[PDB]
């Protein structure tokens, strides 16, 4: 058996089939999905939260990438040569002073920059991202670090780096309006749910 | 009875603690002063007179300035090889070109990254990691290998007919990319290099077997230099100044101190038997218990 | 089939004693009349160091008697000899009694399992300190699943870190004292894993937190010794 | 690797058989071993050593 | 709320009386007389007879079928207690001290315990570290989760019996004797997973490299220390290299499903300990053969369970939404049969 | 008596688990099924349920206690005035005075 | 208890039950020591690994039960865990000669030089890997040798230790050749160098001072051939400490019977503490050899 | 810290031959990377002479001082140069703490007695210890000797830093 | 499992009772033979001048010993002993033994004594059986026969005359006896020779290699035992050297067949003291009959 | 009782009022000790919710 706990809806596709069922008061502690009820073996409700599951949520095995980097190293870059225009990527070591005020040189050229892989994440919509239409799918391998290749000296090197908040997470993953619901959710447990 | 030194070097603890630096300030480490060892009771003497750090100064000012002048010697190189021909530069690598195509664009380019490239070489910089595997003792021993297996004499057909029969297939080069419209040079590139059976010039692959493209870009210019110390630099086209690295104008001991590949030592975790497969490393672990 | 042993054994030992489980011990005395006493190993716990201050009161309580303190002062002559002079008979039937050629107390057992092997050997182990004012012998009673014996030593090793750098401390600090072993490695026997349960004891109206060991095979081990 | 000259050559008592499915899909999805599934006429099973 | 949804997954395991039919003289036995064979103890002696049985089957086809047809215990317990992640990795701690004395202090897990060697675990088989619980009630219990998206649409993925994973790894599909082919099946997200046709689900359970791949497949558990002894729900679907090794011809994959895909489980304790050598039992896992779970009677609030459990009978099958609360509903009336039998 | 459950046999948690889970079940099930149905059948499978559930005696002698016709008692039920009278108008078609 | 009953999940043919047959009454190792076992776990195929360690497999194989292989009948095995004392016999295929006299012990077996790599037993990929059954003095010299090699070579490079393993890892023990297969150093063999290293200390500390200068007495009153190699190694070491002249010994002051009695019993301690080591404890002590070499009787 | 109470009592044993002092140095997350420090398999170190380049080639010059004359047989003096380099190094007691901790609070869970002028709180998260010897050769030293240190990983690299002895001993020496 | 002894000599019926008196003892034979000769029986095929006592000791190490169970008219029943199962020795040993006593088996020192083994002799053979002795009066008479080895080679002095003669003399419950001593004519026997100067090159090589060896071990991870094994090190050389002239000048450049013959020699010279190092136990006493003339027990090995 | 106790699962279910199990069948038979540890030791779940 297997059931979600924490599972968001969209609000664009909301809808209600059972309004005389059931009425439930406004406030989004009821309105935001956080726990989940079951049954026994015999029939008894039973609550389901993060309370319980923090004994698994907060192992260290769940934030070590170094085997999902290991074998991403072992994936290595993607195959396809065309797909390889994403990939690029500098960590280099600048002097920070003089290019402090050399901001203008960068510009004197006329080349344009490739765009990132994250920066490639955030333009796709909500429901799209899990098709085949995307193609950084192949990056998201964890919802604590980002994962990436780079060239370091002509190298494609792959690459993680830790989630440092959940704001880093991407559109496709979590989209903006769940993030709103979260601070109704953060101000109803303020008690501040009229703002002054 | 007798107090076993273990105990009043404990009870003696540390008298100071403070940190020191190295001479470039990149490494910041700190010592640690027991009141307790034999160097207090030693008493020596101490002496530091100006002209033995001037020495000292000198000393370490060669020992960095090695593979700077051995750069500097392979920049004048080019200088007096592009001197040498008049200008008129040969094709070594196999890439075709257009007639239809201003090369003077391609040429100030390759004058600009040259250029670029005296202005970024590095310790580690593909010259060094050629040489590197040359310091060592097979490197002498397969040298002599070569020298009496390339100058070996013609086969009479009893060996053809009765003699043991005989076996040298791709080169293994490091390469130098300097990228003039990005301003980035590139220090480290292993490469492999074949040679195309129509024709003497040269292939270059990535080191998985990806064919190395970068020669069609024409704003970027390389630089790759063979196990045995060749040297040659490619502008795009395949075009290539040809020459050897100069290197004795460098001291023996200063070139075989400052880097050079090392022999391993046996410790925990590799085998008494010479190749056979490592097992894993002993990797002493923050995460697990030291058990 | 048993080995029979059958024994005379005087009444100023018979606390702690009728019940079966007991291991009767040949030591040497000091005094050369009797020249040896046929002590017990619960005398071996009074003694040691790594046992609980309440069993030993409660040894104290129970084992007041002339033939349990003469017992005391010849096991008190030689500091860590005791080696040299402990030899085992093997275990009490019935009790004047009869020996075969089973009860333990609860602190001096001891695991470095999780004591889940079917079958599982039982050792003797003796520990001398040297970090105490003259030596602390330590009695250890053990059951394991191991079989060979250097690599119960090597793990014995691994154990007991400290005994060991205590005797070279007492060996680089008292010169003139030359101490022979860290201890005695001795197998006295096998059992399941299903016999070992912690439980209580009563005897001459007096308790006791015990360990019983049903069907124990018993073999006779040599003092095998081990720094 | 079972002796099918000895099949092909000894007396056979005959059956109504009946396999559930076809039985050219029970010999290439393996319901059973060493298959011998040759076509037409092999004349190896004559020569007898 | 944090930023994701957790899916739990779970085994929860059904005493059943099953029904065998054959026809008539399917199998031939031979037997023979039996055999003595003498040992003396000292007091008794012990004979062991012992009677050879050959049996040939004299049938093409199958000439025997069995079906599941009731069940009258439920020996699991149907809770939702979550699985010890502590008490299968006992090794792996936080490497700053303190924070990892916060972070037990704050969990209910008290103590890194020591693995044993090589010598050990080759004598004493098994760890068994957490012990039997006061009260067993309700019986044996397993719960354990995977951190996935909260954008996963559960229409689609959780209404109907699905792979946990996110892709279909059912190998009936693939060509027998082809693991570039099932590997591309299983891993590649450059096609579609033949089940719901988008690249996959969720991207932290499906391909190599997440974290259910290094949690839950035991060829990546070898790589940390792990105990074998507990029992994951996971194990039968992020275990990627039997499932390879699984892909066979559908004659053969029948063999081995019901001669070695049957599982074996202690039933005697709490904690879902893996048994060996388990001749008293043996489990047997269609959820293995179709390498699919079971969609199980879920709910976001107290009041659409109460409108739920107060409604007829079949409401259970139903499933509703609403604004942003939902019931998925079990696919087979389970909890209704089972307790009206009762 | 749905499983094999005599004295001599051991039980863990996960048996006395199962076991108090019918016990609950089956106390709360069946309290006073006179006053839960009337229907024939059901108390009819109910009273063989309940028959077939005790366990033989040692001996027994077969000679003793035969009915006419050669049918054999198996044990005997007793209840007071009002729900035999219930059953007898419930059950008639298997009941014979003989 | 003692009859264990072992199974196949493979049929045999009579080609691998003839390859079988002929090996009754030849030791296999169980690692569990249980009744219902299986066959992979039964010999050494589960515990067989190459670039791992010799040390390792000897540690476990020395920790691992024994048993008699006898009376297979067609999927069934029936290994027979020997008792202890009563007189069994034993059937070898290591190619090493053995005697009436001597005792036996049990190591990893390794290759002799033909490299047959077939023990006639194969299941797929499942293979039988049998322990070499080796006579006391030649596995007390295999052990020696093995510490020689783990003591040695610890910060050297490879060749130095290479011109060393290549006359070391070859033993010619009764007419035939021996090698040892994989040297590499271990967590478990560092342990082993550990307490070599205490037991050498402490019998060079507790010495008699007469014992630390008996050999330089014995040179000076008589000159034999094994006395000869001794002053030449005595000499070369002592010229490797230092280059002055090794003084005459005079009349010891500290003489004292009870002292030497004391000081050489906790030397004949420590030397046993470190033989334990090398010195295995034995397994099967000859009562009759086979005159063809493969079969014999031991009292075990 | 176990490495410094025997590299000292052996440092204390070999004095006699080498007249090299000890050195006790633990080194943090400022130098090496964490994945540098949990495989780093030993450490190197070289006393050199303001003048004189080593202290295992002759004191007086060397005969490696002629140039290489880009020869293809013997590339750099031959094997010699090779193990005269292999003489020229020295290995160090070694030990690496990956957790991290306060060597002022660490070293009072020692028995030490940590007494220092100000308790400066400094903390590191992966403390490695080591202990070096500087080669004073007579009785007498001078400062404006330097000393090398290589660290030696398992798949062959190494970093290499290195001093001049003046900075390590600016107040220390002077106070005595 | 009965072996049986005959002898091709004349034997008198008067031999036969002096014989039957030794009617449960141990002998030792080389190997098992269904049928033997009597030369094959007892120490005698080893006693001579020139070997010595630690000949006899090894060679009794792998001789299998035999209990005696009866005698016929021409031929002797023998009867070999088995692991665990306990049997009837009659003490011939010069100790006396107590209940539970652990036995070993040692060559006897008493060689043509007084007693002639009680007169049971031949022609050119003499019947000579080994002592059965207590495990500690057995390692503690290896141990002084020994240190008499040692100082054999020192005997110059009167002290050391002094020191033998109480080395001679030994200690027991009701027992004393004059050992032998191993130095005869002024010179020792090989066997103690040979024994004696591996042990004291055993002890040399130690203590010349103890030192790099625990460097070359320390130089990986360490702990407090390496260190206090330095520091005993330190002692020694601190107690050692104080005489001695200073700059002995050790390098830690050793060529590798140098060290590598060093641990060999080393190991060979302690590989040969096992015999005595060892005192491999033989017998326990399950109970002892009044006048310690007989005892029942159980065997070992 | 707390006001705050949930009744939508403890009050519609035949429960013990005391709050914990209690039922002492799912204890093992004479243990006196788990039995008390399971009535009075909340630092253990009952096995009923």
């Amino acid at each position: 058996f297997f059931f979600p706990v924490g599972l968001y809806l969209p609000e664009d596709r909301g809808y209600t089939t059972v309004e005389s069922k059931v009425k439930l008061n406004d406030t989004v502690r009821n309105a935001l999905p956080t726990t989940a009820y079951l049954l026994n073996r015999d029939r008894a409700v039973q609550k389901i939260d993060f309370v319980d599951a923090l004994k698994t949520l907060c192992h260290p095995v769940l934030h070590e990438p170094a085997p999902c980097l290991q074998t991403f190293t072992e994936r290595g870059p993607p195959s396809e040569p065309a797909m390889q225009r994403l990939l690029e990527c500098r960590f280099q070591q600048e002097p920070m002073g003089g290019a402090a005020r050399r901001i203008p040189h960068f510009y004197r050229v006329r080349r344009e920059v490739p765009r990132t892989v994250n920066e490639m994440k955030q333009d796709f919509v909500v429901t799209d991202f899990y098709k085949v239409g995307n193609i950084t799918l192949y990056t998201e391998l964890h919802p604590f670090f980002d994962f990436t290749h780079c060239q370091e000296n002509s190298e494609t090197v792959a690459l993680c780096t830790p989630r440092i908040v959940i704001g880093n997470l991407p559109d496709g993953l979590a989209p903006g309006p769940f993030h709103e619901l979260r601070t109704w959710e953060i101000m109803e447990h303020m008690r501040l749910r009229p703002p002054p | 009875d007798e107090v076993a030194r273990t105990d009043e070097w404990k009870g003696a603890g540390v008298s100071r603690l403070r940190e020191v630096w190295d001479v470039q300030h990149r490494v910041r480490l700190r010592v640690l002063w027991y009141v307790n060892s034999f160097w207090r009771s030693r008493e020596l003497s101490y002496d530091d007179h100006e002209v033995e750090l001037y020495r000292a100064l000198d000393a370490y000012r060669a020992r960095i300035a090695v593979e700077y002048v051995l750069i500097r010697a392979v920049r004048d190189e080019i200088y007096a090889v592009l001197r040498r021909d008049g200008g008129a530069l040969p094709q070594r690598f196999a890439c075709h070109v257009s007639r239809n195509m201003s090369w003077r664009v391609v040429w100030e380019l390759c004058r600009h990254a040259l250029a670029l490239w005296m202005d970024w070489a590095d310790v580690r910089s593909c010259i060094i990691k050629a040489l590197t595997p040359r310091l060592s003792r097979g490197a002498a021993a397969a040298a002599q290998r070569a020298r009496r297996q390339r100058e070996r004499s013609a086969p009479k057909p009893q060996e053809l007919l009765f003699g043991p029969r005989n076996e040298p297939a791709e080169q293994t080069w490091y390469a130098d990319v300097v990228r003039c419209v990005r301003a980035q040079v590139d220090l480290g590139v292993e490469v492999r290099a074949a040679r195309c059976p129509r024709t003497g010039l040269w292939i270059v692959r990535d080191r998985r077997g990806r064919l190395r493209r970068w020669l069609s870009q024409p704003e970027v210019c390389v630089l790759y230099v063979t196990p045995d110390l060749d040297f040659y630099w490619v502008l795009p086209g395949g075009f290539a100044v040809s020459s050897r690295v100069t290197l004795h104008g460098l001291a023996q001991r200063a070139l075989r101190d400052r880097f050079q590949n090392f022999e391993a030592v046996l410790a925990r975790g590799m085998h008494v038997e010479a190749g056979r497969q490592e097992p894993e490393t002993p990797r002493v672990s923050g995460r697990r218990l030291p058990f | 089939q048993a080995l029979t042993a059958r024994f005379f054994v005087p009444e100023g030992l018979v606390e702690f004693e009728a019940q079966p489980g007991a291991l009767l011990i040949r030591m040497e005395t000091g005094c050369d009349s009797p020249r040896h006493l046929y002590i017990s190993l619960y005398l071996l716990g009074i003694r040691a160091s790594n046992v609980s201050a309440s069993t030993r009161c409660l040894l104290e309580s129970v084992y007041t008697a002339s033939a349990a303190r003469a017992a005391l002062q010849w096991l008190d002559l030689g500091p860590h000899l005791l080696h040299r002079r402990l030899e085992t008979l093997g275990c009490v039937k019935t009790v004047l009694l009869t020996c075969v050629m089973l009860m333990i107390p609860k602190d001096m057992y001891l695991t470095w399992e999780e004591t889940r092997g079917r079958l599982q050997y039982v050792y003797l182990i003796i520990v001398y300190d040297y970090d105490g004012p003259e030596t602390r012998p330590g009695i250890y009673v053990l059951t394991s699943s191991i079989a060979h014996w250097q690599t119960l030593v090597d793990v014995a090793r691994g154990k007991f870190a400290r005994e060991r750098c205590s005797f070279v401390n007492r060996r680089i600090t008292r010169p003139r004292q030359i101490p022979l072993c860290t201890g005695v490695i001795q197998k006295l026997g096998w059992c399941l894993a299903d016999d070992i349960h912690t439980s209580f004891l009563v005897h001459k109206e007096l308790k006791l937190s015990v360990v019983r060991l049903d069907n124990f095979s018993v073999e006779l081990g040599d003092f095998r010794e081990f720094v | 690797m079972e002796n099918w000259s000895a099949l092909e050559l000894l007396p056979k008592v005959g059956i109504p058989t009946d396999f559930l499915t076809h039985v050219k899909t029970s010999a290439g999805e393996e319901m059973f071993e060493a298959l011998r599934i040759y076509y037409g006429d092999d004349p190896e099973r004559y020569n007898i050593h | 709320h944090p930023g994701f949804a957790l899916t739990a997954v779970r085994t929860d395991t059904f005493e059943v009386d099953m029904l065998l039919y054959s026809g008539k003289s399917c199998t031939s036995v031979i037997i023979n007389n039996p055999i003595v064979t003498k040992e003396e103890r000292d007091i008794s002696t012990t004979y062991h007879v012992t009677q050879n049985i050959n049996t040939v089957d004299m049938g093409l086809g199958y000439t025997s079928n069995t079906c599941v047809a009731y069940v009258n215990r439920v020996r699991t317990d149907m809770g939702v207690r979550v699985q010890d992640l502590f008490r299968v990795f006992p090794m792996n701690v936080y490497r700053h001290d303190e924070v990892d004395r916060w972070i037990r202090h704050a969990a209910g897990v008290e103590r890194p315990q020591l693995l044993d060697t090589e010598t050990i675990s080759m004598l004493t088989f098994g760890s068994m570290s957490e012990r039997n619980a006061a009260a067993t009630v309700h019986g044996q219990k397993a719960a354990c989760e995977l951190i996935l998206t909260p954008v996963t649409m559960d229409v689609n993925y959780f209404k109907i019996p699905n792979n946990p994973r996110g892709r279909a790894s059912c190998m009936l599909a693939v060509d027998p004797y082809d693991t570039e082919a099932a590997t591309k099946a299983i891993y590649d997200h450059r096609e579609a997973d033949a089940q719901t046709f988008a690249a996959t689900h969720n991207p932290w359970a499906s391909q190599a490299g997440c974290l259910s791949d290094v949690l839950y497949n035991t060829r990546h558990r070898e790589r940390l220390g792990y105990n074998s002894k507990f029992y994951s729900p996971c194990a039968q679907y992020f275990n990627t290299e039997e499932i390879i090794a699984a892909n066979k011809t559908l004659f053969k994959t029948i063999d081995e499903y019901l001669l070695r895909a049957k599982d074996c489980i202690r039933g005697d304790t709490d904690t879902q300990y893996v048994c060996v050598e388990g001749t008293e039992q043996l489990i047997e896992n269609p959820c293995r053969l179709t390498q699919e779970a079971l969609p199980i009677l879920s709910t976001t609030t107290l009041a659409l369970m109460e409108t739920k459990l107060k409604g007829g009978a079949g409401a259970f099958a139903t499933s509703e939404t609403h604004f942003g609360n939902y019931v998925v509903g079990e696919i087979i009336p389970l909890q209704q049969s089972m307790l009206f039998n009762s | 008596v749905e499983n094999a459950t005599l004295a001599r046999q051991a039980l863990n948690r996960i048996q006395r688990s199962n076991i108090l889970q019918s016990f609950k079940a089956k106390m709360l099930a069946t309290l006073f099924l006179l006053n839960r149905t009337r229907d024939r059948d059901y108390v009819l499978k109910f009273l063989t349920r309940l028959a077939e559930a005790a366990t033989d005696s040692i001996l027994d002698n077969p000679t003793t206690y035969t009915t006419s016709s050669g049918a054999k008692i198996s044990g005997v039920m007793v209840s007071t005035a009002n729900v035999m009278q219930i059953i007898m108008s419930l059950l008639s078609s298997h009941i014979t005075k003989e | 208890e003692a009859n264990i009953f072992c199974t196949f999940d493979h049929k045999l043919s009579i080609a691998d039950v003839g390859k079988l047959t002929k090996l009754v009454a030849a030791v296999v190792p169980i690692p569990q020591r249980l009744h219902l076992i299986k066959h992979y776990q039964l010999g050494l195929h589960q515990f067989v690994d190459h670039t791992r360690g010799y040390v390792r497999l000897r540690g476990l194989l020395r920790n691992m039960t024994l048993t008699l292989m006898r009376r297979v009948e067609g999927n069934q095995i029936l290994l027979h865990v020997p008792t202890h004392g009563l007189l069994y016999t034993v059937l070898n295929t290591g190619p090493v000669t053995w005697e009436k006299g001597d005792a036996l012990c049990v190591l990893p077996p390794l290759f002799h030089g033909p490299l047959a790599r077939e023990n006639l037993l194969t299941l797929g990929q499942w293979e039988l890997v049998l322990p070499w059954i080796v006579p006391m003095p030649l596995a007390l010299e295999i052990n020696q040798r093995l510490l020689i090699m783990g003591l040695f070579s610890l910060d050297r490079s490879y060749e130095e230790v290479k011109a060393a393993v290549q006359q070391l890892q070859t033993i010619t023990f009764r007419d035939a050749t021996f090698t040892i297969p994989d040297p590499v150093i271990d967590q478990h063999l560092l342990i082993d160098m550990k307490t070599a290293c205490l037991s050498m200390s402490m019998v060079a500390n507790l010495a008699s001072e007469l014992t630390m200068t008996y050999v330089r007495k014995l040179a000076l009153e008589d000159s034999s051939m094994l006395l000869v190699k001794c002053q030449e190694l005595l000499m070369r070491l002592d010229r490797e400490r230092s280059v002055g002249e090794p003084r005459t010994p005079a009349r010891p002051q500290h003489v004292s019977p009870d002292d030497e009695i004391a000081r050489l019993s906790a030397l004949f301690v420590m030397l046993r503490q470190l033989d334990d080591l090398i010195r295995e404890q034995v397994v099967f002590t000859v009562c009759d050899v086979s005159p063809d070499n493969k079969s014999a009787t031991c009292i075990f | 810290m176990e490495t410094h109470l025997y590299s000292d009592l052996a440092f204390e044993a070999r004095f006699a031959d080498d007249e090299q002092l000890p050195l006790h140095l633990v080194l943090d997350q400022e130098v090496l990377s964490n994945e540098e420090a949990e495989t780093l398999r030993y450490v190197y170190y070289r006393n050199v002479d303001s003048a004189g380049r080593s202290t295992g080639r002759a004191p007086g010059g060397d005969e490696d001082d002629a140039p290489a004359s880009d020869d293809a047989e013997d590339a750099v003096g031959g094997d010699r140069a090779f193990d005269r380099e292999r003489r020229t190094w020295q290995r160090a007691c070694f030990r690496v703490l990956p957790r991290p901790l306060e060597l002022l609070d660490y070293l009072r869970q020692s028995g030490l007695t940590v007494t220092l002028e100000k308790e400066q709180r400094v903390r590191m998260f992966y403390a490695v210890f080591t202990t070096l010897g500087l080669r004073c050769p007579d009785n007498r030293l001078s400062g404006a000797q330097t000393l090398h240190l290589r660290l030696v990983w398992p798949d062959g690299s190494y970093r290499d830093w290195e001093f001049l002895a003046r900075d390590l001993l600016r107040e220390e020496m002077e106070a005595n």
